[PDB]
């Protein structure tokens, strides 16, 4: 699905379970095999689509000015999901590891041709961006994100991560 | 018409003021107990030139100002606040002279002084007043006839942290060391960090005086930044500072106007800044001289002329002078009527 | 302990209770440690003051002094 | 543009594909260049770190959005809701309902309560502040300009007393809170011993 | 014109005929301008100064404390 | 059994007391010096202020160093003048306490024979003529008939005060002494200046010379036409050779066969040189003693208070007064005869 961004750029999504070549994709990303700009995330840290919207609208911001600290915008992307200044650990934690078979793969921009190449890149069964709530993992986001008990019982978890990932730089 | 005369002896400086209802000084023959550079000012040498002096300095006044002694509606002292001796001098000769004139004593407090003086010279209505001097920095503004303080230093005051951080420096002492100080620092030019000190609408310089007193220490031995710098840099950070403090007094009390008085009130940067804060957010800054802001009688004698027209009065067996004298304790009758 | 009177004359019996009334609304800073009183009898003045010690004692007299001789300097102006 | 405050503006956007609001801490021309640079960014921390602090202590506030390093701007949820002054007025104007007040009081009073614990204070507790969410009737908190963090009681007590001199100054048409404020903060609280003392000695004080 | 009469506690008798026979002994500066005279009763000195002029009174205030309080130093020993 | 006089020294800013024994022997000599401001004299009033503060630690000293109980101690003495009254007072009251809390009889002493007498014990010296030279004294003294008396001194002032206002006029330092650094700059000295002849008979004048060589001093830094070190070199040789002019008149008068000198002036080196080439050339010797006893000090005094109590003439504890002018004549030796 492709959604709008700020300035009239847009972002395109794609929900994958089930994905039986994880391995294949973490190399293929470490060796920059594959042609097409693409970010993995693990997709159990996401509650919502408004937290992606809004670090697509981070990314969008620094490849603007062109202040990508990473070496692509991708990377950038998935460094700002995590909000934490390690590289390294954001990465390893929030970018995808070895045990994430639960992938989300966006684009920037992107042609409708593009996500259907990925989709035939992937081996895996596409799903909505509605089950999150579902499929979200809480304890783990209470764990890092250390949101606290009176934070739930006035909002919800996403609000509680878009604050953090934007008050990162706060710190 | 309505005269007052007032005595101010709170600080070194030692006033003998006559004046008018309209705001204007009739006479000042202002003195100073010049103290040898290097040195400051203690309660005993103080009071012994008030002594040698006072006489003279009364006979000019009455020279000056060619007013007789009966056409006096009200004397008028300064309470305070100050050392004790030479507003106890004050105190003795204030009250032989009502009891020999047969003419009505009234305790008047400085901090009204300034800000009445300030606002009769510059015409304002009712503006956020900053009063800032050697032994005072405070942001003033009036509400309920009652002259609130909203913004004051905790620790020590804006003009005594520039006198003693001189004093680490070995600055002159004429005519005054933030004067010199001033000059110093129209010859600087590089910018130097301060720490952010400013907490609710308040500030604390003792801190402040005490990293800029480090940072004098350690960079005049290595030659990094000259004194000019120092000052400069020091002059620009304690000034924007005061305007975050008066504008969220601005934002608080919703008020536009501004009137700045006090002895740092003869600086110029100062009258820039606000200035340039007022034209910002349409407000008008009032202007500052060096007679109408320095301590001396003449604003001590208008406030006086005010609570004596007024109606409050003070006897003679209640010319009990004191060492604080808070302003807000000043029931401002004046401006409700 | 320490003590003792002095007196001053002056022209009439006005500058003497003149005296006696502005230094007497002078209230005393420790009266703990020092102690003042006083009689007037015709121009002269009579102050008995009564310290502890000697050096509060001297300390006293000479402020007393002097304030003593802004009075004198002040009638003498406005006789 | 919506409204410009003293030190920074208010602005309306859309963010995310949501209605937005965008409090912009524009630079202010009362600082030298990296002197404003300096204290925008730690102002901007210092509100971000506020808001974050609050919304971990049970106090409902806007949701942060998104931050702009390079902007120095804050995007913030968009609330629905009416403000305690309208209702006072209407209380005021067609007579006071004293089970809504009593409500709003006892809520009002334990969300301070549970901010005051914290250790941190907020200064500006003004009717225009809080705000009550249409629908849920949840009370919710904004303007962390003024907030600054310390444990000192004086803190706290300088907080109520502002807030009643406030609510003094909003006039009596609604009847008199103080005893209903009081009575919520004393049920809430815990250590509102020290509290209460020291906000009697600033009420002697500027009784004067 | 000025004067005082210092009356001072003292333990036994002869310390205050010891500050008698001491201070009295020595003849003051000048007798044209003030006049001093000196008692003691028991352990009670009675000492009256009288001057034309204070400050002179007072210059004699000084030397005659200091050197009772320099008879009581010694004497304390 | 050496008997033991406790004695004092006051007569200047030098503040001493002394124990001394029969053979002149000093148990103890403690000491205090007060300074001055460079180009003016000290004053009698904080004279005696700093003489009350240091009269106390004096004698604890005292009695610490020699250590003899004041018990031990046989009779009091105290310098009965010449000297300023202030610092003579403290001492004669300091004295009068001890004399009735011990019980011990009081003598006043002469400064004069006290120099003479103790010069005569360090040096060795059988029975010289004596030139006591200081700052307070300028004078010829020769023994005759158990009396002291005057053969030669200074008509107008002491050479001590002419050298002392010429050092104040040529702003040197009072530290250690106008008259050292005088010294030091006129052995700095090139140029040699004249300067009036005021000898009168066998006596010296030094106002003249003195208003003379000031007006030389002036036209000359204001000419810029010398150094200082010039206008030194030539005071100094002048007065040299005529104080050793009318030392050599009253030596060939007298007719004896050493001279002895004494005083803080004496401190010179050129002097003492030549006048002892031209006492060799004289078939004399020259008697001077060291620093230590030329400058005034108790011990100075107690030996000749020993010397006096010793014969048995004693002095009522009434009579301890003084005076500006205790004549050395006055002093009648019973000691020696
Ligand atoms: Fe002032």
């Amino acid at each position: 699905k492709v959604f709008n961004l700020d300035r009239g750029n847009t972002l395109s999504v794609s929900l994958f379970s089930g994905v039986t070549n994880s391995k294949e994709l973490l190399n293929s990303m470490l060796d920059g095999s594959l042609k097409l700009e693409v970010s993995f995330l693990n997709a159990s840290l996401i509650p919502d689509i408004f937290p992606l919207l809004a670090a697509a609208q981070k990314a969008l911001i620094s490849k603007s000015r062109d202040s990508l600290s990473t070496r692509t915008l991708h990377s950038e992307l998935v460094y700002n999901y995590s909000g934490s200044k390690h590289i390294t650990e954001s990465l390893k934690r929030c970018g995808i590891s070895e045990n994430t078979t639960y992938i989300l793969a966006a684009r920037f921009n992107a042609s409708p041709v593009e996500m259907e190449e990925v989709a035939k890149l992937i081996n895996g069964k596409e799903i909505d961006l509605e089950e999150l709530k579902t499929h979200a993992n809480q304890a783990n986001i209470l764990k890092h994100y250390k949101i606290t008990s009176q934070e739930l019982g006035i909002s919800s978890l996403g609000d509680a991560i878009v604050c953090r990932i934007a008050a990162r730089d706060a710190l | 018409k309505m005269i007052a005369i007032g005595f101010e002896g709170s600080a070194n400086k030692i006033g003998v003021g006559i004046v008018t209802l309209d705001g204007t000084i009739l006479a000042n023959p202002r003195h100073t107990y010049i103290t040898p550079p290097g040195h400051g000012f203690l309660p005993r040498e103080t009071a012994h030139h008030h002594l040698d002096h006072v006489l003279p300095l009364v006979k000019s006044a009455l020279e000056t100002s060619q007013v007789t002694p009966e056409e006096i509606d009200c004397i008028c002292y300064t309470k305070g606040p100050g050392m004790g001796a030479p507003l106890q001098v004050s105190a003795i000769v204030v009250r032989v002279l009502s009891q020999l004139w047969k003419k009505p004593i009234v305790a008047v407090n400085h901090c009204v002084a300034h800000i009445e003086m300030g606002r009769v010279v510059t015409g304002a209505d009712d503006p956020v007043v900053l009063y800032v001097s050697g032994g005072n920095t405070q942001v003033i503004a009036y509400s309920e006839g009652r002259y609130r303080i909203f913004g004051e230093t905790i620790d020590i005051a804006v003009g005594n942290c520039l006198d003693r951080f001189a004093r680490v420096l070995k600055l002159s002492n004429d005519p005054s060391p933030g004067y010199n100080i001033e000059q110093l620092a129209k010859k600087g030019e590089n910018f130097i960090d301060l720490p952010y000190a400013v907490k609710g609408m308040d500030v604390s310089f003792s801190g402040i005086l005490s990293y800029i007193e480090t940072t004098a220490e350690e960079k005049l031995k290595n030659n990094e930044c000259t004194p000019a710098d120092l000052c400069y840099s020091l002059q620009e950070t304690v000034f924007a500072m005061l305007v975050e403090i008066t504008e969220r007094a601005m934002a608080h009390c919703d008020k536009k106007d501004v009137l700045i008085v006090g002895g740092v009130g003869c600086n110029e940067r100062l009258q820039e800044m606000m200035r340039t804060m007022c034209s910002e957010r349409d407000g008008k800054l009032f202007a500052t001289d060096d007679r109408y802001c320095i301590d001396n009688g003449a604003m001590i004698a208008y406030t006086g002329l005010l609570a004596f027209v007024n109606g409050i009065e003070t006897p003679i067996e209640d010319s009990t002078f004191t060492q604080r004298f808070r302003t807000d304790e000043v029931h401002a009758v004046w401006r409700e009527k | 302990d320490f003590s003792c009177n002095l007196d001053v004359s002056f022209e009439s019996e006005e500058h003497a209770l003149i005296a006696y009334t502005s230094l007497a609304v002078d209230k005393e800073l420790q009266p703990d440690k020092v102690r003042r009183v006083m009689s007037v009898s015709n121009n002269k003045l009579s102050v008995h003051f009564e310290a502890i010690e000697a050096r509060l004692l001297r300390a006293s007299f000479s402020a007393f002094v002097d304030v003593l001789t802004l009075a004198t300097r002040t009638i003498q102006e406005f006789g | 543009l919506i409204k410009q405050g003293a030190e920074a503006r208010v602005f309306e956007s859309t963010f995310a594909g949501r209605r937005s609001i965008v409090k912009e801490r524009f630079s202010k021309k009362y600082r030298h260049p990296i002197l404003d640079a300096k204290l925008t960014l730690k102002r901007l921390n210092a509100e971000a770190r506020c808001m974050t602090k609050a919304r971990k202590l049970g106090v409902c506030t806007p949701v942060l959005y998104a931050v702009d390093t390079l902007l120095h701007s804050l995007t913030l949820e968009y609330i629905e809701g009416v403000s305690v002054k309208d209702i006072f007025l209407e209380f005021g104007t067609n007579g006071v309902v004293e089970e809504r007040l009593d409500d709003v009081a006892a809520q009002i009073g334990a969300a301070i309560a549970k901010l005051h614990d914290g250790g941190l204070a907020h200064g500006d507790l003004t009717t225009s502040n809080m705000l009550v969410r249409s629908g849920t009737n949840q009370l919710v908190l904004i303007d962390f300009g003024l907030s600054v963090t310390s444990t000192l009681p004086e803190d706290k007590a300088v907080d109520l007393y502002v807030l009643e001199r406030a609510l003094l100054s909003m006039h009596s048409s609604c009847g008199n809170v103080m005893d209903r404020i009081l009575t919520a903060y004393r049920k809430s609280s815990k250590q509102w011993s020290a509290t209460f003392n020291k906000l009697a000695q600033v009420r002697q004080r500027g009784r004067k």
